[PDB]
Protein backbone atom coordinates (compact mmCIF):
# COMPACT_ATOMS: atom_id res chain seq x y z
CA UNK A 1 0.00 0.00 0.00
CA UNK A 2 1.56 3.39 -0.87
CA UNK A 3 -0.72 5.14 1.16
CA UNK A 4 -0.90 3.58 4.36
CA UNK A 5 1.25 1.92 6.44
CA UNK A 6 1.24 -1.93 5.89
CA UNK A 7 1.09 -4.77 8.80
CA UNK A 8 2.67 -8.00 8.07
CA UNK A 9 1.86 -10.97 10.37
CA UNK A 10 4.35 -14.12 9.81
CA UNK A 11 5.23 -17.70 11.32
CA UNK A 12 8.43 -17.68 11.62
CA UNK A 13 8.85 -21.51 13.95
CA UNK A 14 11.35 -23.63 11.51
CA UNK A 15 11.26 -26.65 14.07
CA UNK A 16 7.49 -27.18 13.97
CA UNK A 17 7.83 -30.65 12.34
CA UNK A 18 4.05 -30.92 12.26
CA UNK A 19 3.22 -32.23 8.97
CA UNK A 20 0.31 -29.64 7.99
CA UNK A 21 2.29 -26.31 9.21
CA UNK A 22 4.12 -24.88 6.96
CA UNK A 23 5.68 -21.55 6.99
CA UNK A 24 3.57 -18.52 5.58
CA UNK A 25 3.45 -15.46 5.10
CA UNK A 26 0.26 -12.86 5.73
CA UNK A 27 -1.11 -9.38 4.69
CA UNK A 28 -2.83 -7.14 6.57
CA UNK A 29 -4.08 -9.41 9.54
CA UNK A 30 -3.55 -6.78 12.20
CA UNK A 31 -4.59 -3.15 11.31
CA UNK A 32 -1.55 -0.53 11.98
CA UNK A 33 -3.45 0.97 14.61
CA UNK A 34 -3.02 -2.32 16.62
CA UNK A 35 -6.61 -3.05 15.84
CA UNK A 36 -7.68 -6.25 13.57
CA UNK A 37 -7.08 -5.40 10.07
CA UNK A 38 -8.88 -8.60 8.46
CA UNK A 39 -8.56 -12.02 8.19
CA UNK A 40 -5.17 -14.02 7.43
CA UNK A 41 -4.76 -15.61 3.95
CA UNK A 42 -1.68 -18.03 2.50
CA UNK A 43 0.28 -16.44 0.57
CA UNK A 44 3.65 -19.10 0.61
CA UNK A 45 1.96 -20.99 -2.09
CA UNK A 46 1.96 -17.54 -4.28
CA UNK A 47 5.26 -15.77 -3.24
CA UNK A 48 7.61 -17.91 -6.10
CA UNK A 49 4.88 -15.88 -8.75
CA UNK A 50 5.36 -12.73 -6.82
CA UNK A 51 8.76 -11.94 -7.80
CA UNK A 52 10.29 -12.87 -4.51
CA UNK A 53 13.66 -13.87 -4.94
CA UNK A 54 13.85 -15.36 -1.70
CA UNK A 55 13.13 -12.10 -0.08
CA UNK A 56 9.72 -12.68 1.76
CA UNK A 57 10.03 -15.31 4.09
CA UNK A 58 11.15 -15.01 7.68
CA UNK A 59 11.79 -18.71 9.76
CA UNK A 60 12.96 -17.96 13.25
CA UNK A 61 15.03 -20.80 15.35
CA UNK A 62 14.78 -19.53 18.79
CA UNK A 63 17.11 -22.26 20.42
CA UNK A 64 20.34 -23.49 17.61
CA UNK A 65 21.62 -25.86 20.01
CA UNK A 66 17.72 -27.50 21.33
CA UNK A 67 19.47 -27.11 24.97
CA UNK A 68 15.52 -26.69 25.98
CA UNK A 69 16.06 -23.38 27.16
CA UNK A 70 14.23 -21.18 24.24
CA UNK A 71 16.46 -17.58 23.80
CA UNK A 72 13.81 -15.53 22.21
CA UNK A 73 10.21 -15.46 23.24
CA UNK B 1 1.87 -54.92 -12.38
CA UNK B 2 -1.16 -55.51 -9.46
CA UNK B 3 -0.74 -57.31 -6.17
CA UNK B 4 -4.17 -58.73 -7.56
CA UNK B 5 -2.57 -60.06 -10.71
CA UNK B 6 0.85 -61.49 -9.63
CA UNK B 7 2.37 -62.21 -6.11
CA UNK B 8 6.03 -62.75 -7.44
CA UNK B 9 6.96 -60.25 -4.82
CA UNK B 10 6.56 -60.28 -1.36
CA UNK B 11 6.46 -56.51 -1.09
CA UNK B 12 7.21 -54.13 -4.05
CA UNK B 13 6.83 -50.32 -2.53
CA UNK B 14 8.76 -48.38 -0.28
CA UNK B 15 7.70 -44.94 0.51
CA UNK B 16 9.70 -41.40 0.54
CA UNK B 17 7.81 -38.54 -0.19
CA UNK B 18 4.03 -38.23 1.11
CA UNK B 19 1.62 -35.18 -0.56
CA UNK B 20 4.39 -33.01 -0.17
CA UNK B 21 3.42 -29.67 -0.57
CA UNK B 22 7.40 -28.21 -1.87
CA UNK B 23 8.28 -29.73 -4.91
CA UNK B 24 11.95 -28.66 -3.57
CA UNK B 25 12.73 -30.17 -0.54
CA UNK B 26 16.05 -31.97 0.82
CA UNK B 27 14.96 -34.44 3.47
CA UNK B 28 16.42 -37.01 5.71
CA UNK B 29 15.52 -40.43 4.98
CA UNK B 30 13.92 -42.54 7.88
CA UNK B 31 15.93 -45.88 9.03
CA UNK B 32 12.92 -47.58 7.59
CA UNK B 33 14.20 -47.18 4.20
CA UNK B 34 17.35 -48.13 5.41
CA UNK B 35 15.88 -51.80 6.62
CA UNK B 36 13.57 -51.83 4.16
CA UNK B 37 16.61 -51.59 1.50
CA UNK B 38 18.12 -54.87 3.24
CA UNK B 39 15.16 -55.87 4.56
CA UNK B 40 14.91 -58.56 1.44
CA UNK B 41 16.66 -61.67 1.14
CA UNK B 42 16.43 -62.46 -1.68
CA UNK B 43 19.64 -61.42 -3.84
CA UNK B 44 20.23 -58.46 -4.57
CA UNK B 45 21.23 -58.49 -8.51
CA UNK B 46 18.14 -60.36 -9.06
CA UNK B 47 15.65 -57.55 -8.39
CA UNK B 48 15.43 -54.35 -9.88
CA UNK B 49 14.25 -50.92 -8.47
CA UNK B 50 11.88 -48.27 -9.90
CA UNK B 51 10.38 -45.04 -8.94
CA UNK B 52 7.02 -43.61 -8.40
CA UNK B 53 5.41 -40.19 -8.61
CA UNK B 54 1.65 -39.53 -7.81
CA UNK B 55 0.78 -35.99 -7.35
CA UNK B 56 -2.36 -33.90 -8.24
CA UNK B 57 -2.76 -30.21 -10.51
CA UNK B 58 -0.25 -30.90 -13.09
CA UNK B 59 -3.04 -30.92 -15.54
CA UNK B 60 -0.99 -29.48 -17.84
CA UNK B 61 2.54 -30.75 -19.37
CA UNK B 62 4.81 -28.13 -21.38
CA UNK B 63 7.34 -29.36 -24.54
CA UNK B 64 10.32 -30.63 -22.15
CA UNK B 65 10.06 -31.62 -18.31
CA UNK B 66 12.88 -31.91 -16.11
CA UNK B 67 13.28 -34.93 -13.13
CA UNK B 68 16.40 -34.71 -10.62
CA UNK B 69 16.41 -36.87 -7.45
CA UNK B 70 18.95 -38.38 -6.35
CA UNK B 71 20.33 -40.31 -3.01
CA UNK B 72 23.19 -39.00 -0.60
Amino acid sequence: DPTDEDSWTFATNTKNTTSSFNVDTFYQVFDENGASGGSALTLRTTLSSLMCEDNCVLTLDVDAQSSGTPVVT
Amino acid sequence: VNNDTRNVDKNNAILLVSNSTNSQAYVDLTNAVSDAVYGSTNTDSNVNIGFAMYFTGVGDLAAKEVIVMDFF
